[PDB]
């Protein structure tokens, strides 16, 4: 249609007004590139779309400008998310490096968290999403943002027990609960986080996960109200007598009572496997 | 003798969790040697000592029941100084003992 | 009495469903929306900031 083919004659004329510009050696010809990158996002044509932001950033930042060329960064990485990740990481890592130079601690969290999601759902990499997940978790709490890092190393204390030792989520979940259940709010879910952490014991071992359990039980009075802890009582009494009917029934039974994340199934699947 | 702190490990084998003998390094102890472990202030139990190869060096190993009784776990950082008994007094004349199914 | 009070029940439950759905979504906008003024104004003082930087420096030059 018209759209198309004018559009991009239109994005060229300017790329080449802009070239010729700065052959004549300058503000004019980032404007005219930043103008010719919003013709090529009309266009649809989002390759060579932040290839132009770029090179208007690059040109902004001869003149020692900083902030307009770190947006100039993002949002040329931003655009370069769908097309291609890779490039999209550069970018958003040029601009945290420069907003980390100039402060910016939120931005830079921001697009750290921003990293490590577009590292884990399109490309298959979750070390390097543990760690810039670990980043920007550091960074808020910095900031005293005891939300966001509370999410952060629940996610991280998730994939840990996911991929790597037991070690990382026992310590993460721990150090979660207590700074939760102390809270007024958050108290209510705080045995959740909890239970999570006995439940990664008993991948060691069944004693270690029965010491893990009485020092909840201790610590905190309504866990041994809790009908989790009643569960895992009974599954520890089937493990102990290497039944796995009963194992299974208990399971069941929790399972019709209330429906389950997927990742407790996964889990205890692991543990009646070793039950031998 | 003056003690020195330890991690305890797993028995190795059904023979010696039978015999009732903590399994300890040679490099480390030798059979026959007698220690106490502490794991608190107020837990101080008493142990015998038989070395096998299987035992690393720095560590020491114990019987489920052993575990069971004493509250002994692995992983737990633990003390052990050796100990010697007092046959002139501590010689036994007369153990009585219960004894139960151990399976039903 | 059963039917009277299993449906009173049903139509409570129902529309406390609903009217959580979309104060939800509603919830859900909203954010978004303050998102979006929080990253303009944060350019607005960054360069207010900058514009006065230059102003200052403009005129300690000039006197």
């Amino acid at each position: 249609g018209m759209d198309t083919s004018g559009k991009q004659a239109e994005a060229m004329a300017l790329l080449a007004e802009a070239e010729r510009k700065v052959k004549n050696s300058i503000e004019e010809a980032c404007e005219i590139y930043a103008r010719a990158a919003n013709m090529f996002k009309m266009a649809k044509n989002w390759s060579a779309a932040g290839n132009a932001f770029c090179q208007a950033a690059q040109l902004h930042l001869q003149l020692q400008s900083k902030h307009d060329a770190a947006t100039c960064f993002v949002d040329a990485g931003n655009a370069f998310k769908k097309a291609d990740p890779q490039e999209a990481i550069n970018c958003l890592m040029r601009a945290i490096e420069i907003y980390t130079d100039m402060g910016r601690f939120t931005i830079a969290a921001k697009h750290h968290i921003s990293i490590a999601e577009i590292y884990e759902t399109e490309l298959v990499d979750v070390e390097k999403a543990i760690a810039h997940y670990e980043q920007s978790a550091d960074y808020y709490k910095g900031e005293e943002s005891n939300s966001s890092a509370n999410k952060c190393l629940l996610k991280v204390a998730g994939y840990a027990a996911q991929l790597e030792q037991y070690q990382k989520a026992i310590d993460i979940y721990e150090q979660v609960g207590t700074s939760a259940m102390d809270s007024p709010l958050l108290k209510y879910s705080a045995k959740d986080y909890f239970f999570k952490a006995a439940l990664c014991h008993f991948c060691i071992d069944m004693l270690n996960a029965k010491l893990a359990v009485q020092k909840y039980e201790e610590l905190f009075p309504a866990f041994s109200d809790s009908r989790e802890c009643k569960l895992m009582k009974k599954l520890l009494e089937a493990h102990e007598e290497q039944n796995v009917d009963s194992y299974t029934e208990s399971v069941k039974e929790y399972d019709s009572i209330s429906r389950l994340d997927q990742w407790l199934t996964t889990m205890l699947l692991r543990i009646k496997k070793t039950i031998q | 003798m003056a003690g020195r702190s330890m991690q305890a490990a797993r028995c190795p084998t059904d023979e010696l969790s039978l015999s009732n003998c903590a399994v300890v390094s040679e490099k480390d102890y030798q059979s026959g040697q007698h220690v106490i472990v502490r794991t608190s202030p107020n837990h101080k139990y008493i142990f015998t000592l038989r070395t096998h190869p299987s035992v690393v060096p720095g560590s020491v190993a114990f019987s489920l029941p052993q575990r069971k009784w004493a509250g002994l776990s692995i992983g737990q950082e633990i003390e052990v100084a050796l100990y010697s008994f007092d046959k002139a007094k501590q010689c036994i004349g007369t153990m009585t003992i219960e004894i139960d199914f151990l399976q039903k | 009495t059963r039917h009277s009070e299993i449906i009173k029940l049903e139509n409570s439950i129902r529309e406390l469903h609903d009217m959580f759905m979309d104060m939800a979504m509603l919830v859900e906008s909203q954010g978004e929306m303050i998102d979006r003024i929080e990253y303009n104004v944060e350019h607005a003082v960054d360069y207010v900031e900058r514009a006065v930087s230059d102003t200052k420096k403009a005129v300690k030059y000039q006197s």
